């Protein structure tokens, strides 16, 4: 099945050889241990987190503010835990969920700072030459939350 | 990181100089690369209103 | 020896999976610029608009003034974030 | 519309949640009337709900003034100095209660368009992207086509 | 990439069924569970109605088959009885 | 002080001098300014990333419009790192 | 130059339309779906005789509910409490 | 003139207030201001769909920029992240690219890793062991 | 004239090749169809619109369970070009009253009776 070297004899892309599964799993374990030791020793500063709240994903950090477009049925100043954290990251390492990280791994806590109504939004419908004109004013409830802390535990 | 506000902004919105060599190169592919760089579409901070273009020198 | 991406720029990425395989760990320490990859520190309206355009690699149009309407429409106390 | 209206950025009065939550509302002045069908709901609210609300929110001073009025009103004064005046004219007890609770839970910041649904004072932890990130460095820092 | 999700058996839309959406979005810092989300309650009601309809249809079809079998019996032993 | 910068709160002059003094106290060789990266050197909008190297080891680097400004900002960055008030430092605990 | 007489897409001389590989693939995908539909419809569970009357009771009960809803249409009740509550519009204090 | 309108001033002002920032007589004459304001409100209503569409387009453009910086294409990055079962959306991906370049480099490395695992699986089609990252967590 | 289409019966007579391809045994046929409207009734005949409404497939991509009986099959044959039909599978059997509230219809067409939302 030999083919002389021509422009089309071999694919343009380079040939990649993935590491053997056994040695690669050993390396995986070593890297996980290293990152776990970093967490144990607290060798991280600010932590950010991609957290799925409401229906969206927010990139979040301690002291951050988030505007959820609805009432949450929570008294202002009440503390909450955001449970759907997709990603937690530090300066030197990041942990990715599949698709969600563990509760024992990540704890993101927020506080319901404010409950408000959005500024009036105009919904205008108009069709030319049909006497079709309509106007509506809508104020969507909103809650402002402040993300107090993002804590990680050595559970890798 | 840890930069002051003005230096950080300058570094982020600095315009870079790229060099293309057109010898035996298709003018269309050269133009595609040059247009991307000129628009700044190669920058993650790209926005049509940010004037994030970069200089392209084609020899 | 396999590396998904070159490690000569930005952080050195090392991917891993926890034993349960339910979470990916990424170790990406930043790469410092080698000292050898560094150099030592060295030690009228028409003509004006043409000079400015040459200096800043722009067109003449932006350097012309604007009317009072636009000047007073411009917001002098814009909201500031961060 | 947004272009015809002022806008601001999401913010808190004094980083209201970092150390401790502080109720931004501080004063509630209810101008009510002894007589007048407009302030019937206001009178019922003063009778049945204002005391409970006052004891629930000890940080808010409530001044109930009953004087001849055609349009009963509630004036909410917040810590940041904002004053919001609302009409409780011909509003039922439930409507007045919901309005008062909304004022209590609402901050003094202007109710205008908010440019971003989020506000970070430390957006970057790994370093904000600049053109020289993800760019390899060359030996002796030689720019392209440099001879020496 | 919904085709890959379909192949793996997940919802083509990640916003569909799955932990990412059906799990509670939050809980009290004390650990107390949050009240069920409105969307989750509606989805649970819809799945309950779907399951109840599935059961109803299957039971109706089984009952119809049993009734048809019983009718065929009745016919067979009748035919035999007036044959004898 | 949330969101504030070290030298936004504490005005200083001669950050290079402060850095030299601090490194002398910490028994580290005096920093060497070095041109790590540059762009548009001859233009009216240059960028200069200047790094401070001690014992051929990068301690910090800073951007600027001119080389002097870049060096001054790199000194500020090095001071922030030495004092542990980096932007990505551990957030205050409440 | 290059005019299409009259209106595009309607006249005798219409603007030519050409099928792209994208459209061909879309149509093929839909055809595959419909072929699978044919397969899954080609295997009935019960026969017509077996199904005869197996849902008659439920259908009759559903129509009985519909008829009851239709025939229960009748004006709502009226209450002295509702009539007298209007006197509260002039409720005052003392 | 038994009954006459006395609020016409305020009725006109309800529109002129929204028309104040227009150009020409459209900000002064009601006969013109009303038409312009109706058009402006209709545009504002219709602009929410375009706002969402343009936000997604901008996120895709920025993700493409970052992926090209790391040597990948946007389709490859997105598809391989999905295959890795990382459900980061385009907004968050663009935010990471702008503000967390090292995290985005890690994500691009993961996407390329999964892409190469898929290529290896296709090449050695059969019952060869599944790629380490290719393995999919199953939820029940 | 455009009229209602009479599909020849031979179209709905599966072959062994089809059985192998689609994984369905001619004996022991499936009891219930999962039907999803994947096509708009707009630009289609009013009779197809009415059949879709009868089957309750007004919302697109919303699965509906139907009996695999000749009459429902006739309606599905009428509107087959607008719908996707799959066999409902019950790996754990029919849901019981105890687990009626924990069911979920997975994209594979299986109505699992336990939905824990936890990794296996
Ligand atoms: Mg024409």
């Amino acid at each position: 099945g030999y083919v002389p070297k021509t422009s089309l004899s071999s694919p343009p892309w380079p040939e990649v050889v993935l590491p053997d599964p056994v040695e690669e799993t050993r390396h995986h374990a070593e890297v996980v241990k290293k990152v776990n030791e970093m967490i144990v020793t607290g060798q991280y500063g600010r932590l950010f987190a991609v957290v799925h709240f409401a229906s969206r994903q927010w990139k979040v950090t301690s002291e951050d503010l988030i505007l959820i477009g609805n009432e949450l049925d929570l008294a202002c100043g009440e503390r909450i835990r955001l449970e759907k954290v997709l990603l937690v990251g530090a300066d030197n390492f990041t942990l990715l969920g599949k698709p969600l990280l563990g509760k024992d791994l990540v704890r993101v806590e927020a506080t319901v700072i404010e409950k408000t109504e959005s500024w009036p939004r105009i919904i205008m419908r108009f069709r030319k030459r049909k006497n079709f004109k309509k106007k509506r004013i809508v104020t969507t409830p909103q809650t402002v939350l402040r993300i107090n802390s993002i804590e990680i535990a050595p559970c890798l | 990181s840890s930069f002051s506000r003005a230096p950080q902004q300058w570094a982020t919105f600095a315009r870079i100089w790229y060099l293309l060599d057109g010898k035996m190169q298709p003018p269309g592919k050269l133009a595609a690369m040059a247009s991307i760089r000129l628009q700044g579409l190669h920058k993650p901070v790209y926005h049509a209103l940010s004037d994030c273009g970069d200089h392209v020198v084609i020899m | 020896t396999y590396s998904p991406l070159p490690d000569d720029y930005n952080c050195n990425v090392e991917l891993a999976l926890t034993s349960d395989g339910r979470t990916i760990v990424c170790y990406h320490p930043s790469v410092d610029i080698p000292y050898e990859h560094t150099k030592p520190i060295p030690r009228e309206e028409g003509p004006m608009i043409e000079q400015l355009s040459k200096m800043f690699f722009t067109t003449k149009h932006r350097w012309y003034p604007h009317g009072r309407y636009h000047r007073c429409r411009k917001n002098l106390n814009p909201p500031k974030d961060r | 519309t947004a272009r015809g209206t002022p806008s601001r950025f999401l913010a808190s009065v004094l980083h209201n949640g970092l150390g401790r939550y502080v109720q931004q509302l501080q004063r509630l002045s209810f101008s009510v009337s002894r007589d007048g069908a407009s302030s019937r709901g206001a009178r019922e609210f003063v009778e049945r709900e204002v005391i409970d609300f006052a004891r629930r929110n000890p940080g808010v001073v409530i001044y109930v003034n009953s004087r001849p009025c055609c349009v009963p009103r509630v004036v909410a004064e917040y810590l940041n100095g904002a004053v919001r005046e609302e009409s409780i004219h011909c509003k039922s007890v439930e409507e007045i209660s919901t309005l008062v609770q909304k004022l209590a839970d609402q901050s003094g910041l202007d109710v205008i368009r908010i440019r971003k649904p989020f506000h970070t004072d430390n957006p970057s932890i790994q370093g904000q992207w600049h053109p020289f990130t993800n760019k390899p460095t060359t030996f002796r820092g030689l720019r392209p086509r440099e001879v020496q | 990439g919904g085709q890959w999700r379909l192949q793996q058996g997940l919802a083509a839309n990640p916003s569909g069924y799955g932990p990412l959406t059906e799990l509670p979005d939050w809980s009290y810092a004390d650990g107390r569970p949050a009240p069920p989300m409105k969307g989750q309650l509606r989805r649970k009601a819809e799945r309950e109605t779907f399951a109840r309809r599935v059961v109803l249809l299957s039971q109706e079809m089984d009952a119809g088959l049993q009734a048809w079998q019983l009718r065929q019996q009745k016919l067979q032993e009748e035919q035999r009885k007036q044959e004898n | 002080m949330t969101g504030k910068e070290l030298f936004e709160m504490w005005k200083i002059i001669n950050p290079m001098g402060l850095l030299v003094e601090e490194l002398k106290k910490r028994n580290v060789s005096a920093p060497e300014s070095r041109l790590t990266r540059q762009s548009g050197g001859t233009t009216a909008l240059p960028l200069y990333f200047v790094g401070l190297y001690c014992d051929k080891k990068l301690i910090a680097e800073g951007p600027g419009e001119t080389v002097l400004v870049a060096e001054e900002e790199a000194a500020r960055v090095a001071l922030r790192k030495l004092y542990g008030f980096t932007e990505n430092r551990r957030p205050w605990n409440y | 130059r290059g005019r299409i007489p009259g209106r595009q897409w309607i006249g005798k001389h219409r603007r030519p339309r050409f099928v792209s590989l994208r459209a061909k693939q879309n149509m093929i995908r839909r055809l595959e779906i419909e072929a699978e539909n044919h397969y899954w419809l080609s295997m009935p569970y019960m026969t017509r005789e077996q199904e005869r009357g197996h849902a008659a009771v439920r259908r009759r009960e559903a129509f009985e509910a519909i008829k009851a809803a239709a025939t229960s249409k009748f004006p709502p009740h009226r209450f002295i409490a509702d009539q007298l509550d209007h006197l509260n519009v002039t409720k005052k204090w003392s | 003139l038994r009954n006459r309108v006395t609020d016409r001033y305020f009725r006109i002002q309800e529109v002129l207030k929204h028309a104040r920032h227009f150009r020409g007589r459209k900000n002064r004459c009601y006969r013109l201001a009303v038409r312009t304001v109706i058009r402006a409100f209709v545009k504002c209503t219709k602009a929410r769909y375009l706002k969402k569409k343009n936000m997604r387009t901008l996120w895709i453009n920025r993700i493409t920029a970052a992926s090209q910086e790391h040597g990948l294409k946007y389709p490859a990055l997105i598809g391989n992240l999905v295959k890795c079962q990382v459900e980061l959306n385009r907004k968050v991906l663009a935010d990471l690219a702008i503000y967390e370049p090292k995290t985005f480099k890690s994500l691009a490395a993961l996407a390329s890793r999964r892409r190469h695992e898929g290529f290896a699986a296709a090449l050695g089609d059969g019952k060869e062991p599944e790629g380490i990252f290719s393995r999919v967590v199953q939820y029940h | 004239k455009f009229t209602r289409s009479r599909i020849p019966e031979k179209v709905f007579q599966a072959s062994p090749e089809d059985h192998e391809k689609y994984g369905g045994d001619p004996q022991n046929p499936h009891k219930l169809h999962i039907v999803t409207r994947i096509k708009s009734t707009r630009r289609r005949p009013y009779w197809e619109k009415d059949i879709i409404k009868m089957l309750g497939l007004e919302k697109a991509h919303t699965p509906q369970v139907h009996k695999n009986i000749p009459s429902v099959n006739a309606k599905l044959k009428v509107v087959k070009h607008l719908i996707r039909i799959k066999p409902l599978k019950l790996p754990q059997g029919l849901p019981a009253e105890e687990n009626m509230s924990n069911t979920c219809l997975k994209s594979t067409g299986e109505l699992v009776v336990q939905w824990h939302l936890k990794p296996v």
